[PDB]
Parts: structure tokens; C-alpha cells; sequence
RNA sequence: UAAUAGCUUCUUAGGAGAAUGACGUAGCAUGCUACGC
RNA sequence: GCGUAGCAUGCUACGUCAUUCUCCUAAGAAGCUA
């Protein structure tokens, strides 16, 4: 569009001195420590974009396999069936945020609070109308991200603009709202780690598995080298609820807009418009839970590989060897669905190879026996699914295998978990990589947040986030919590010393006494609220 | 409230009161003067207070119409400035290529990758080193797309203008890569 | 404590460098933030430390926008 | 928003209110500073004026603190303490205070009206921060009444984005300026208060002014916007960095046999070298405008900044660099104004050249390597401040002249100024002398400056030349017509119409008188080029035809004769009214 | 508390306190405990609302110290946290840093980045004899803590210079400052 | 320039509900008193 | 024995206020995860 390629470069972080000084003054970040900074504010040259989003050549036009994925779908679609969803009118559409931007090219004269009250509700109605019988391609610009992590490349998030944006609430959230308010579920999203909800996410992971194990494999490159026809995929899957209020050309033409304000269109990198080969754009209404459906895709499909090609000789179950037969005989053998057996596959799934999920992060406690017979899906399997499937390899080196359930899954959502002592019986504890809050304290991505007075509540859900290091075995993964903690109380002292010298009077109700002791952080992690 | 007649009631029942707490009167009249103040207290404080909620609410509506009529006067902005927009876009087109190009078309549809690559009369291309400027671009002139384009002016990531003969073999760890020639349809 | 002493010291060091406009000379902010990362992702102390001064000779290249004589009684 | 104390540098919130620049000021400060004079209203991050509904009491001795608002004796709360006890006025940064017997200049300073002539002394003998807030307080108080403003009122409203602008006819109009305030005038009868403080930069369509006001009130339609007060900027840089003397060269790199001319001043080279700043002053005509470039021929290597107040001055440092210095890169600057012709044969507005030619109002926040201040005779304090603002070097050089003219003042109408009290460098170089010197005359003849040699300077002063008798006095009435306030007289252009026919070697002569009317006048009359006293300093003129006009206190005094009359190289004819300035020149006699 | 509602209850205190002292019967003890009572109501509704000013008042105070130190924290950081990288900087101690920075204060500053492998060239401008002759001796240069050799030296008139008659007598007759071109050994 | 979704902490404002206490009005019951029947 | 009036006590309904708690919404600040 402009007549010069703008390059846009990342800052680095902002130094921390006080806490840093703070933190080596009690005996951190020596030699021979477990504990030193590994995540950083890594910063990047004006070639960040666009080498970025040349990682989209990782997507190749991939051909699934047809007869197998026709029915993987219904198993899904099985196991999105708790839910309920539909349209919903302007009126009802909330948005938790209204200060984020609106995409191109309606960030220039505002961010999105004012495209959300300049329209009204019956012309926003009327626009997602419009959309149910029309295409409207949509430029979606491509933002680097100014946040820590701990290798160096720059990230990258996609932001849609609000013409997509809106319509797309209005077509999903009612079953994105249903979905992230229903505990038990096979996709935990909406189901918090406090209060105990760890916890009961992981034990109803643990609901009838025979010989219990813990997997959790990770996709390289997961949301640039998805093919198109899975995310197409997920977005008729969770299209599958309007089947009242949509007719069928509508849910047609609401797929055609989702893959033209998504799948593949215009990508706005440094004021140039390029195309998107396809993979989701990871800034969209419907991301996590899209990249869920896809997710419980690939482990289904890796159930039906790893049941299909063992022998079947072997075959020590005789129902099972029966199931194998039935399987093989609804994949290429039936046209139209099979609900019966469809229900049955659903179930020995639900039994052996029991599920959670979080829009790439599968924690699954399969059987033993079976997959070391080989009739659930194993590593290989998983491996062998992502190399024909999704043009990428899945190496051993970052997928973990538990074999003793005592210690829970090695890492979910970055957090470790372990088996602690509360009260009377015994409950799992979240606790996070202690180098990520002590870069997140010692590097800020600001100047007003060095200051440290000004920012207690930064101080405090850090110490919340980090409470349960005190109960690990390791003394100096526990000590990060008293460092934190005693931050929090000379932070307190001196500011309440700057507002005895900036004025005379010192603050009659000081509020502030129960953020240095450890019971608000202790009734962070009990079940009872 | 303070300007309610009920507010006269209960100050002229506390003024008579007063005065016959002045003239010590017999125990029933005081009882029943007390019975005539305490339900005028009755009355007024129950109106006071349902007048103040009125008060909350009427600020209330007071600041959703004013936050409704700024909105209104954004919208009337962004929809000038949308339009300002579009109808400059407009004036920017080159009408005779595209109106060509749509001439020659069936149904009047054409994609829309092709539109610059048929009737934009400006092209701009970005050269990460120095062995793609000799393989697409090289010397004053160079075809792609099927046209022939004059280079007009070659500028660096920093935006500085970098003279043709500067982009050498020997020269190329000099400049600041990647290179943005610019050139013209002929 | 002399390892996770220096990683701080590049972020401050490319902080200024980015104060004093280096971001404006494509160039050069090449291997300024090639420095910075590569000190932030560094094992020994020696690699650290001549990384360390390469990055710190672009500040001190510069007349003007430093001045480098007050930085430095004071303190 | 918070900020330092003037005279003790304390953290404070305070402003005072009736002091003309709204400076920020202490707590024990403020309280002496409205304890002992006139200024009554104080400004905290709230104005301390009562909170009645109809009530105007802006004294802070007297008011009271109840709640969160200020009352006043009769609207006071139950609970409250008064704002002025304890010998502090309430404010941020209680006790963590200190004070000072400051108070006693800073009263006089932030009192007087500047149109005497010892509130000027004051301003140049006290501390530094006192120094600099009197220099500021001047340039404000100059702003405020000298060419004020004109009468604008709005005749209707258009809408809040853009406003109506009707100036008064028979009164100039001031422009858009953001540090220039017109403050709400509905005068009637009906609330002659202050409404608000606007500024107006207007548009390219129509009748119209985009404003930017400061209150939340709309206008009615006779309210009225005459520019009262202005704000100047508060600059922190001292009017002199202190002095630290070195011992052998530093950051500059001399060179062996510069040249022929500059050989005598080498030992002078070395002396501005060791030294932070270093002061020249010389007689007229000596060499001090030839001393910056020779600084440049013995500094090669460095950088120098070249600047001056005026742009006479700097023009013919344009012209000696021209003639000495390389060509190739030299620099120019003129502002974004360009309101006046420059020296635009070097590359004009380059700021990373090796020598840089500039004016103090329009130099860029820059470095430097050595910085030569010139003709500090029309530097004030304030250029003074903004030279050592911006500019940022190793070496100073103040090189000028006390005995020439200082700058306009034109607030000053009363008393006289000593030469050592018109900014800090002349306190410097005429108390504790000058750290080095010439004194040679090679401009004018012998005989006007054996005239000149009695009576600014005692005879300290020979020359090099001959008595070229044509320095011709004549005494005349020369009848003056009081027309624009300035002064014009037609019979002395008429002897002087006359006494141009009856000499062929005058007619490349040029015309110099005090005043600026008759000095234009005088260009149809007889076509000689033509300049005034004030803007004909630095270069040098051949044939000189000096007229001077009136008998008075403004131009009868000997500095403004000095100039006038030294810059005919070759000879002059001078006009003249007075008698004790007539008795002591050495001329002929016609 | 100090308000004159709490005189009213205080003298409600010390009369009925008296009253129960005596505390007989009963007509004036409860229509004086209701008097105590509505004496109570009066001053705990003013006592409440004072509440509400304090606290609006945490709202003036609070939003008013991060205001200012908002773009307090903004003013000065630039330079400050120039301080701060000089004096965290001047913490680590090391001889490399500390050789080059004191080489940098007497004006011996690069005029590129100083390369890291081996056998490339760096350019450092030599201000002073004195300079030369502590970092320069034979056609070796120490820098950095490292070890250099000579391409160049070269002056401020761009003359190509050689290498001996930098001595103690010749000195004045250089043109200084003098460039060195340099490799790393 | 700064995306979508989820969870959590803190601060304020408003509403609703619950609980406790206090004052006032109306209704019912018990005891006592004045007078009349 | 009945009525009217008055006082004391208990209970219920309503109005108001204070205190505490919960929730529902709005706004603001922050942290973590995908
Ligand atoms: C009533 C209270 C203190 C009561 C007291 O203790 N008195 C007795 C004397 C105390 N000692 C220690 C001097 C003795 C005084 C002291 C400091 C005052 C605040 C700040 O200045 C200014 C601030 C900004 C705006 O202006 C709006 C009001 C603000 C919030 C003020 C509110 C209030 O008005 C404060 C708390
Ligand atoms: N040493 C010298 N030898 C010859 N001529 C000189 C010498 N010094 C100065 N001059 C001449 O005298 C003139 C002095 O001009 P200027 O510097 O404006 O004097 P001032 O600054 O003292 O008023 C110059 O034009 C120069 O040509
Ligand atoms: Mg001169
Ligand atoms: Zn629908
Ligand atoms: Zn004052
Ligand atoms: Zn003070
Ligand atoms: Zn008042």
C-alpha cells in the first residue's frame, strides 16, 4: 500500500535493578543453583515479520485421508455432544475486553470499542445476516508480540479484524460459552487451576483406565502447519449446533466467510498485503477451541491407525479383535453412519484412552497393556499420524511418558504438578518453572512496573502464581516464594515511608497486612471456594 | 426533600414542639403533639429517601444519554473518514488498464491477484542479498509479470537512497540490506 | 553470582542503545540485538565477556550521543 | 503535578499565583514570599480559593482546610485547621522542607515592575537559580506589556472544534503561540472575571480559528480574549558553566605554523585552550570577530559552533570564515521562520558540519567541541541560558565588547546601565578584567579615534593610519517632527539633500541614524544604502553619513555615537543637536 | 472520638453509668436508655459517612501519587537508567571493560565494532602520545585485554603514515588524533 | 503497531439478597390503673 | 362482668439507619496459560 516496506523491530525488556538486588542479597542466582534465569525479553532486527511469517512455507497442501477422516469426525463430534450451541442476536454477544484493537483497516481510527458503539444491534444483525448469504475476504494484520520467553525467536499473533470478528462471535459463542463453562468434559477450557480444580481436572482424568500411563506429546509448528482440510474440519464440527436455527446454505456460507477471514486470505506484514497458504491464524474468535477439536483429531486418528495396523492374529481380546473388524468395515466398507458402533468406538475410547485437553496440550492416562499390545494409540503412532497428516515430525526429545501416577503428568500448560499434603488427604499442586517468575519479577516490560511501589498487585498474583514451591522437596525452589514474599514487605515498608515523607499523615486502614503471611496464598489452592 | 411540603409539616410539628416544651403543657397534650411530629417524621424521611434514589437514577439515565450522544458524534466521524478513504482509493485507480482488463473478462469477474499484476503502474521489489538483485532485477531494466519496468530509484532498509552503481559484488556488505527497488511500467 | 550478572547487563546496554536511536541504522542494530541475544543465550564466562565488549564498543563509538566523562566519576 | 523550589531546590507543590510566571515554590518559602508581599493566591495541584457556591476569598492566611476542599472564615467546616500556621502554607512535601534568607532578594525580584534601573542590578549579583528565575520574570514581564495585544471578541459559535475570530481594527493582533494566552474578557457588567486562558491557531478556510482552551465553559456573546501574560520557557541551564582550569591541552589538537596572520595570537590559542571558557575583550576594529577564525585555524581537527545574538554578526563571521576557512563543509543555519536573508553560500541548515554558523534563538540540542559565543554585548542572560542549554562543548569562547551597545531593554526608560551589568560575562570581564586582550585601532581614522580615545576609553586606544580630515562636524537645529513616535527631520535630511552635491568622493556613503523613521525616510530622499545604529555593528563602511536627530537621554549617549561613528573606515560626516558632546570631539570645524 | 455528638453520648454515658449506679426503678432508666440509644443512632450515622470522606480521600491520594510518579518515573529514566548500566556496568569489574572504558574517558574510543574472530579489522583512533605509548609498543596494540598488530596508523590529514617517527621529540609534528587499522591476533 | 479464548488477584461504583442490632408506625395477646356501665 | 383511655411486656407486619456477608452487573489496574 505505502510507498516504503516498514520494518518493525521488538525492544528488549526493562531491567528490574531493586529486584534483582533483592534477589542475589538472598542468596539466588549463584553457581551450582538450580534456579537461574532462563526466560528473557529477547529482543529482535526489523527482519522479525517477515522471516516470521515466512515459517507459513511449512504448509503444504495436504490431502487427507477421506474414508478414515469421515469418521473420525463423527467421534469428535461424539465427543462435542454435551454441549448445546446456536445463533445468537447482537444483543447477547459479550465481549470481556473493548479497548483491543479492530485489524485493518479500522485500527487507524480507533481500536474496537468504537465499532461496537457506533453500530447499533440492528444493523449489526443485519451485517451477520449479510454474511449467512455472502463472502467477505478480510485482511487480518500480523502484530509481534512484546513478551518473555525463553528461546529467541520472535512470535508472532495474527489480529482479525472486527468485521470478521464480530459476526464470528455471534455465529460460535453461545457454544464457546457452553463449552467453557461445563466441568467433567473431556476439553478443559474454562476450568480453573485454584480452588481445587487441578485437582478434580485430574482425577477425572483418571476416571476407569485399566493399567494406568501418562502421555502428552507436543505439535511442532502447530498453528502454521495444520492443514486446511482439519481446520475446516473444526469449524463444521462446531457448526454441528446449528442445525435449528441455520438452514444449510447459511451454515455454507458461514464456513466460506471462516475460511476467508481465516483459513487463507490476505496477510498484512509491514504495510504489504501477502497470502495466507492456510493454517489458522491464531488471533480469531474461535482458536483454542477449534485447535481442541483439531487436537482430539489427531488422537483419534491415532487410536484408529495404531487399532488398524496391528496384525490381529494376535489378538488376545476376542471383542476387540471384533471391534477392529467393525472398525474396518465402517471405514471402508459404509457409506452412512453407523451410530451404533459409533457409540462403541466412542466408549472404548472414553475407556482406554481417557482425554484432556487445552487447545494443544493433551494430557492422557491410556492403558498399558493395550498399547504395548498395541491397540491404543502409542508415541509412534502419534508420530506416524503428525509425519502423513501434518507434514511435520514429531520427535521423541520434547514428548514425555509417565509411568507412575503418583507424580501426575510431567508438564501441563507449563506447569508441573505433584502430590502435596493438605489438611487431611492428598491433593495436586500446579507449580510453576521457578526461572519464568523470576524473569517475569526481574524483567518487566515496562517503566512504571521497575518502580515496584507503584505495583503490588504484579508482586502478589506472582506469589499466588508461585505458592506451591514451598512444598517441593527442593529448599531453593521453595525459598523463590519467601523471596517474593519478603519483596512484598519492604516494597509495603517504603512506600509507606514515601507517603510519610510526600505528606504527613500515614494511611489510616493500610489493607495491606495479609499479603505478606502465607494464608491468602494458602487459600489460593483449597477446595473449598 | 428539603423543598418537599412534608418538610413544612414536620418543621411546623417541631416548632409546636418546641413551644410547648416553652409551656410545659399537660403530659396528654405533649403525648399527642409527640404522635402528630413522629408521623410527620414518618412521612417526610420515607419521601426523602425514595427521592433519592429518583436522583441516583436520573443521573443514571442522564449519563447513558450522554455517553449514547458521543457516540453518536464518533460514528458520524469514523463513517466521514471511511468515506474519505474509499473515494481517495478511488482516485488513486488507473481506470483505463482496469477498465481493459474488465472489458475483456466474461461475467465482469476477475481475481483479485491479478489486478496489480495487469494495471498497477508502480512495482516494488524487496532484495534480501545481493545474488537475488542480479537474478531479478539487474541493470535499468528487467521484466516481470510479463512487462518491462524501468528502475527509478533503489533505496535501503533505512530508507536512504542507494545510487544503481553502488550495488556491486565487492560492495554488497556495505549496504543495508534488503534493497527496495522501485520501478515503473513502460 | 558473576554468570547471571552479565545477561542483565546487555538487556540495560541494548535498552540504551535503543534509547539513543541505534533502532534508525538497520545496519547496525543487526548485530546489536545479535550480540544481545546471543549473551542472553550464553554458557561460559568468557564468550559472555568479549560478546560483552563488542556490544559495549558500539556505545562507544558514539561523540555526541553519549557523553562519557560525566558517567563516570560519581560513580 | 509536583516540582522543585526556587530559591532552595526543595520538592514542593506550591505555585504562587500572583507572581507573572507561575513559578513553583516551597512551603516556608511560600509562606514568607505571601506573608510580606502583595501575591496573596497560591496554586497546588487545586486552587486555593474557597469552595462556597458564591464566595471569592483567594487568600491562603486565610482561608481553612475542612474535609477535602478549602472554606473560607465564614463557610469554614467544625473541623478544619487553617491552610498558613507554623510558618508553612499547606502543602506535598511537608517535612521534608528546608528554608533560606533568599526570600529577601527573591521578594524584590518577584515584586518590582522592571521599568527602574536598580531592580536590574539586583538581578546580576545574587545566586544563580535567583539569576535565572529574574532573567525568566524579565523576559515574561517584557512579553506581557511591551507590544500587548489587540481586542478580539467572538461573534458567534460555530461549534467547539473550530471558533469565530474578529480582531479589533486600529490595534495590531499577536499570532498563534501555545506559551501566548488571551484570557476571557466578558467584561460587561456581569462577571469581569477571569474565564478561562485560551490560545488560537487559526485555519485555511473561511473565517475561522481552531482554539485550544483550558475550561470547560461555553462563550457568550460578549466575551472578549485580550493576550494577557505569557509564558516563556523555564530553561535550567546556569548563564555560565563553572570554571575548571587545566594544564595541558585537552580535546583539541594544534597545529605547527598555522598560517602568517594568526602567528601573533598563539600564546592566545593556548590560553582559550586550558581554560573551560575563556573571555577576549578589544576595543572596536581590533580583531575580536578575526580571533574565532584564527581559533579555527589553530583547532583543525574539532568541530566548532559559530553563533551570535543578531545576524549581522554572525554574516560577517560568515564573510572571514568565507575568506580563511575551507569552503568544502561549512554550515549555515537559518530558522524555520526565515524571515531575513542570510549568508547562503555555504551549505545553508547542515548541523553535522565542522563549522556551523547559527543564532542563538534557532541553534539545534547538539554537541560541539569548542563554541564561540559572539558580541556578548548582545547577549542577555537569557541567550546566555539557551547557548548553555543546547549547546553542549569542551571550550567556551565569550569574545566581545562592553563598550558597544547592550541590548534594546526597551522596558528600560529610566536611569542608566554600567557597561559590567548588562549580562554575566560583562560582570566578569569588567570586575575581574578580561583574561586577554588587544587594543589597536585599523578602522577608522586617526582623527575620530583620537576623538573616540577620550571618551568612552581614556586614552588606552592609538591607531595605525593617517588624519584623513574629512571627519566634518557641522551643528545645526535640523527642526524634528514628532510623527510615529520616532523621530524624523526633514531639514537635516535637507542640509544633508545639499551637502551631497558639493562632494563627488561621498556619494558611496551610507546613512546611520539613531532613529529608525527618519532613517528610512531618508532612502527616497537621496538613495544612499541605508542602516540604523543598532544593525550597522560588525561590518565596516567606507563613507559614513551620520545623522543625529534629538537632544534627549536616548540617542545623545556616547555608546550608541561610538558605533555609530567607528564604523566609517575612511571618513564620516556626522549631524548634530548637543553641546557637551560637541565640545569634546576632535573634528573639523566647518 | 472528638465531636460534639460524642460529648452527647459521652454525658449519656456518665449519666445512665450513674443512673445504674443508683440503678433503683425503672420509669427514667429506660426512657434514658432510650435516650442513650438515639444519642448512639446520631453519632454513629456521622461517624459512618466520615468513613466515606477518608476513603474518597484514599481515591484523591492514591490515584494522585501514581499520577506523578507515573511520568515521574518517565522524566528521568533516559539518563537514569544510564546511571544504572554505568554503575551495574562498573559492578562486574572486569579488566577488558574497565582497559577499554578508561581508554574511552581519555578519548581512545572505536570507530567500528570490535570484531571478534580472529584476524579482522578493528579502528580505534589514538588521541594522545601518551595513549599510544602505554597501548602501543613495537607494531603490537593491547586492547580490550587482546592482543593487535598494526595496518594502519594514519592522521587527521588522511596522509598514509608510518610507523617510527611516532617518538618523544617527533610528536608535536604528527597530526593528531591518529587512526589505527588493527587485526586480532 | 500491539489478536482470540480461559482463569485468578486487587480497587471502585451501582443493584439485589441474606443475617444482626437500633429507632419510628400499624395490628394481636397478657398484666395493671382512671372513669362509666 | 363489659367498654373507652393510658402504661409495661411479648409477638407479627411495614418504614428508615448502622454493621457484616454473599451474589449480579459495570468500570479500571495487574498476573498466568494456550
Ligand atoms: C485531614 C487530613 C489530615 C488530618 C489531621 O491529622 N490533622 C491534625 C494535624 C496533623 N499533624 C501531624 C500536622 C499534627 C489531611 C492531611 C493531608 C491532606 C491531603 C493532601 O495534602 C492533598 C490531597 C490532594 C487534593 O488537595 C485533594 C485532597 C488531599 C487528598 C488531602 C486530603 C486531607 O485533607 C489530608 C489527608
Ligand atoms: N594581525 C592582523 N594582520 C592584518 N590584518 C588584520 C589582523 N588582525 C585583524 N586584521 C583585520 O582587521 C579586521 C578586524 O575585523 P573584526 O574582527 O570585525 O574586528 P573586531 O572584531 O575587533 O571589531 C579584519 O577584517 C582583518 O582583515
Ligand atoms: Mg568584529
Ligand atoms: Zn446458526
Ligand atoms: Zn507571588
Ligand atoms: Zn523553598
Ligand atoms: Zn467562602
Amino acid at each position: 500500500l505505502t510507498n516504503n516496506v516498514a520494518f518493525q523491530t521488538v525492544k528488549p525488556g526493562n531491567f528490574n535493578k531493586d529486584f534483582y538486588d533483592f534477589a542475589v542479597s538472598k542468596g539466588f542466582f549463584k553457581e551450582g543453583s538450580s534456579v537461574e534465569l532462563k526466560h528473557f525479553f529477547f529482543a529482535q532486527d526489523g527482519n522479525a515479520a517477515i522471516s516470521d511469517y515466512d515459517y507459513y512455507r511449512y504448509n503444504l497442501p495436504t490431502m487427507c485421508d477421506i474414508r478414515q477422516l469421515l469418521f473420525v469426525v463423527e467421534v469428535v463430534d461424539k465427543y462435542f455432544d454435551c454441549y448445546d450451541g446456536g445463533c445468537i442476536n447482537a444483543n447477547q454477544v459479550i465481549v470481556n475486553n473493548l479497548d483491543k484493537s479492530a485489524g485493518f483497516p479500522f485500527n487507524k481510527w480507533g481500536k474496537a470499542r468504537l465499532y461496537y458503539d457506533s453500530m447499533s444491534y440492528e444493523d449489526q444483525d443485519a451485517l451477520f445476516a449479510y454474511t449467512k448469504r455472502n463472502v467477505i475476504p478480510t485482511i487480518t494484520q500480523m502484530n509481534l508480540k512484546y513478551a518473555i520467553s525463553a528461546k529467541n525467536r520472535a512470535r508472532t499473533v495474527a489480529g482479525v479484524s472486527i468485521c470478521s470478528t464480530m459476526t464470528n462471535r455471534q455465529f460460535h459463542q453461545k457454544l464457546l460459552k457452553s463449552i467453557a463453562a461445563t466441568r467433567g468434559a473431556t476439553v478443559v477450557i474454562g476450568t480453573s487451576k485454584f480452588y481445587g480444580g487441578w485437582h478434580n481436572m485430574l482425577k477425572t482424568v483418571y476416571s476407569d483406565v485399566e493399567n494406568p500411563h501418562l502421555m502428552g506429546w507436543d505439535y511442532p509448528k502447530c498453528d502454521r502447519a495444520m492443514p486446511n482440510m482439519l481446520r475446516i474440519m473444526a469449524s463444521l464440527v462446531l457448526a454441528r449446533k446449528h442445525t435449528t436455527c441455520c438452514s444449510l446454505s447459511h451454515r455454507f456460507y458461514r464456513l466460506a466467510n471462516e475460511c476467508a477471514q481465516v483459513l487463507s486470505e490476505m496477510v498484512m506484514c509491514g504495510g504489504s498485503l501477502y497470502v495466507k497458504p492456510g493454517g489458522t491464524s491464531s488471533g480469531d474468535a474461535t482458536t483454542a477451541y477449534a485447535n481442541s477439536v483439531f487436537n482430539i483429531c489427531q488422537a483419534v486418528t491415532a487410536n484408529v491407525n495404531a487399532l488398524l495396523s496391528t496384525d490381529g492374529n494376535k489378538i488376545a481380546d476376542k471383542y476387540v479383535r471384533n471391534l477392529q473388524h467393525r472398525l474396518y468395515e465402517c471405514l471402508y466398507r459404509n457409506r452412512d453412519v453407523d451410530t451404533d458402533f459409533v457409540n462403541e468406538f466412542y466408549a472404548y475410547l472414553r475407556k482406554h484412552f481417557s482425554m484432556m485437553i487445552l487447545s494443544d496440550d493433551a494430557v492422557v492416562c491410556f492403558n498399558s497393556t493395550y498399547a504395548s499390545q498395541g491397540l491404543v494409540a502409542s508415541i509412534k503412532n502419534f508420530k506416524s499420524v503428525l509425519y502423513y497428516q501434518n507434514n511435520v515430525f514429531m520427535s521423541e526429545a520434547k514428548c514425555w511418558t509417565e509411568t507412575d501416577l503418583t507424580k501426575g503428568p510431567h508438564e501441563f500448560c507449563s506447569q508441573h504438578t505433584m502430590l502435596v499434603k493438605q489438611g487431611d488427604d492428598y491433593v495436586y499442586l500446579p507449580y510453576p518453572d521457578p526461572s519464568r517468575i523470576l524473569g517475569a519479577g526481574c524483567f518487566v516490560d515496562d517503566i512504571v512496573k521497575t518502580d515496584g511501589t507503584l505495583m503490588i498487585e504484579r508482586f502478589v498474583s506472582l506469589a499466588i502464581d508461585a505458592y506451591p514451591l514451598t512444598k517441593h522437596p527442593n529448599q531453593e525452589y521453595a525459598d523463590v516464594f519467601h523471596l517474593y514474599l519478603q519483596y512484598i514487605r519492604k516494597l509495603h515498608d517504603e512506600l509507606t515511608g514515601h507517603m510519610l515523607d510526600m505528606y504527613s499523615v500515614m494511611l489510616t486502614n493500610d489493607n495491606t497486612s495479609r499479603y505478606w503471611e502465607p494464608e491468602f496464598y494458602e487459600a489460593m489452592y483449597t477446595p473449598h471456594t | 426533600f428539603s423543598s418537599l411540603p412534608s418538610y413544612a409539616a414536620f418543621a411546623t410539628a417541631q416548632e409546636a414542639y418546641e413551644q410547648a416544651v416553652a409551656n410545659g403543657d399537660s403530659e396528654v397534650v405533649l403525648k399527642k403533639l409527640k404522635k402528630s411530629l413522629n408521623v410527620a417524621k414518618s412521612e417526610f424521611d420515607r419521601d426523602a429517601a425514595m427521592q433519592r434514589k429518583l436522583e441516583k437514577m436520573a443521573d443514571q439515565a442522564m449519563t447513558q444519554m450522554y455517553k449514547q450522544a458521543r457516540s453518536e458524534d464518533k460514528r458520524a466521524k469514523v463513517t466521514s473518514a471511511m468515506q474519505t478513504m474509499l473515494f481517495t482509493m478511488l482516485r488513486k485507480l488507473d481506470n483505463d488498464a482496469l477498465n481493459n482488463i474488465i472489458n475483456n473478462a466474461r461475467d465482469g469477474c476477475v481475481p483479485l491477484n491479478i489486478i496489480p499484476l495487469t494495471t498497477a503502474a508502480k512495482l516494488m521489489v524487496v532484495i534480501p542479498d545481493y545474488n537475488t538483485y542480479k537474478n531479478t532485477c539487474d541493470g535499468t531494466t528487467f521484466t516481470y509479470a510479463s512487462a518491462l519496468w524501468e528502475i527509478q530509484q533503489v533505496v535501503d532498509a533505512d530508507s536512504k537512497i542507494v545510487q544503481l552503481s553502488e550495488i556491486s559484488m565487492d560492495n554488497s556488505p556495505n549496504l543495508a540490506w534488503p534493497l527496495i527497488v522501485t520501478a515503473l511500467r513502460a | 553470582s558473576k554468570m547471571s550478572d552479565v545477561k542483565c547487563t546487555s538487556v540495560v546496554l541494548l535498552s540504551v542503545l535503543q534509547q539513543l536511536r541505534v533502532e534508525s541504522s538497520s545496519k547496525l542494530w543487526a548485530q546489536c540485538v545479535q550480540l544481545h541475544n546471543d549473551i542472553l543465550l550464553a554458557k561460559d564466562t568468557t564468550e559472555a565477556f568479549e560478546k560483552m565488549v563488542s556490544l559495549l564498543s558500539v556505545l562507544l563509538s558514539m561523540q555526541g550521543a553519549v557523553d562519557i566523562n560525566k558517567l563516570c566519576e560519581e560513580m | 503535578a509536583v516540582g522543585a523550589c526556587v530559591l532552595c531546590n526543595s520538592q514542593t507543590s506550591l505555585r504562587c499565583g500572583a507572581c507573572i510566571r507561575r513559578p513553583f515554590l516551597c512551603c516556608k518559602c511560600c509562606y514568607d514570599h505571601v506573608i510580606s508581599t502583595s501575591h496573596k493566591l497560591v496554586l497546588s495541584v487545586n486552587p486555593y480559593v474557597c469552595n462556597a457556591p458564591g464566595c471569592d476569598v483567594t487568600d491562603v492566611t486565610q482561608l481553612y482546610l475542612g474535609g477535602m476542599s478549602y472554606y473560607c472564615k465564614s463557610h469554614k467546616p467544625p473541623i478544619s485547621f487553617p491552610l498558613c500556621a507554623n510558618g508553612q502554607v499547606f502543602g506535598l512535601y511537608k517535612n521534608t522542607c528546608v528554608g533560606s534568607d533568599n526570600v529577601t532578594d527573591f521578594n524584590a525580584i518577584a515584586t518590582c515592575d522592571w521599568t527602574n534601573a536598580g531592580d536590574y542590578i539586583l538581578a546580576n549579583t545574587c545566586t544563580e537559580r535567583l539569576k535565572l528565575f529574574a532573567a525568566e520574570t524579565l523576559k515574561a514581564t517584557e512579553e506581557t506589556f511591551k507590544l500587548s495585544y489587540g481586542i478580539a471578541t467572538v461573534r458567534e459559535v460555530l461549534s467547539d472544534r473550530e471558533l469565530h475570530l474578529s480582531w479589533e481594527v486600529g490595534k495590531p493582533r499577536p499570532p498563534l503561540n501555545r506559551n501566548y494566552v488571551f484570557t476571557g474578557y466578558r467584561v460587561t457588567k456581569n462577571s469581569k472575571v477571569q474565564i478561562g486562558e485560551y490560545t488560537f491557531e487559526k485555519g485555511d478556510y473561511g473565517d475561522a480559528v481552531v482554539y485550544r482552551g483550558t475550561t470547560t465553559y461555553k462563550l457568550n456573546v460578549g466575551d472578549y480574549f485580550v493576550l494577557t501574560s505569557h509564558t516563556v520557557m523555564p530553561l535550567s541551564a546556569p548563564t555560565l558553566v563553572p570554571q575548571e582550569h587545566y594544564v595541558r591541552i585537552t580535546g583539541l589538537y594544534p597545529t605547527l605554523n598555522i598560517s602568517d596572520e594568526f602567528s601573533s595570537n598563539v600564546a592566545n590559542y593556548q590560553k582559550v585552550g586550558m581554560q573551560k571558557y575563556s573571555t577576549l575583550q578589544g576595543p572596536p576594529g581590533t580583531g575580536k570577530s578575526h580571533f574565532a577564525i584564527g581559533l579555527a585555524l589553530y583547532y583543525p581537527s574539532a568541530r566548532i559552533v559559530y553563533t551570535a545574538c543578531s545576524h549581522a554578526a554572525v554574516d560577517a563571521l560568515c564573510e572571514k570564515a568565507l575568506k580563511y576557512l575551507p569552503i568544502d563543509k561549512c554550515s549555515r543555519i537559518i530558522p524555520a521562520r526565515a524571515r531575513v536573508e542570510c549568508f547562503d553560500k555555504f551549505k545553508v541548515n547542515s548541523t553535522l558540519e565542522q563549522y556551523v554558523f547559527c543564532t542563538v534563538n534557532a541553534l539545534p540540542e547538539t554537541t560541539a567541541d569548542i563554541v564561540v559565543f559572539d558580541e556578548i554585548s548582545m547577549a542577555t542572560n537569557y541567550d546566555l541560558s539557551v547557548v548553555n542549554a543546547r549547546l553542549r562543548a569542551k571550550h567556551y569562547v565569550y569574545i566581545g565588547d562592553p563598550a558597544q551597545l547592550p541590548a534594546p531593554r526597551t522596558l528600560l526608560t529610566k536611569g542608566t546601565l554600567e557597561p559590567e551589568y548588562f549580562n554575566s560575562v560583562c560582570r566578569l570581564m569588567k570586575t575581574i578584567g578580561p583574561d586577554m586582550f588587544l587594543g589597536t585601532c585599523r578602522r577608522c581614522p586617526a582623527e575620530i579615534v583620537d576623538t573616540v580615545s577620550a571618551l568612552v576609553y581614556d586614552n588606552k586606544l592609538k591607531a595605525h593610519k593617517d588624519k584623513s580630515a574629512q571627519c566634518f562636524k557641522m551643528f545645526y537645529k535640523g527642526v524634528i517632527t514628532h510623527d510615529v513616535s520616532s523621530a524624523i527631520n526633514r531639514p537635516q535630511i535637507g542640509v544633508v539633500r545639499e551637502f551631497l552635491t558639493r562632494n563627488p568622493a561621498w556619494r558611496k556613503a551610507v546613512f546611520i541614524s539613531p532613529y529608525n523613521s527618519q532613517n528610512a525616510v531618508a532612502s527616497k530622499i537621496l538613495g544612499l544604502p541605508t542602516q540604523t545604529v543598532d544593525s550597522s555593528q560588525g561590518s565596516e563602511y567606507d563613507y559614513v553619513i551620520f545623522t543625529q536627530t534629538t537632544e534627549t537621554a536616548h540617542s545623545c549617549n556616547v555608546n550608541r555615537f561610538n558605533v555609530a561613528i567607528t564604523r566609517a573606515k575612511v571618513g564620516i560626516l556626522c549631524i548634530m543637536s548637543d553641546r557637551d558632546l560637541y565640545d569634546k570631539l576632535q573634528f573639523t570645524s566647518l
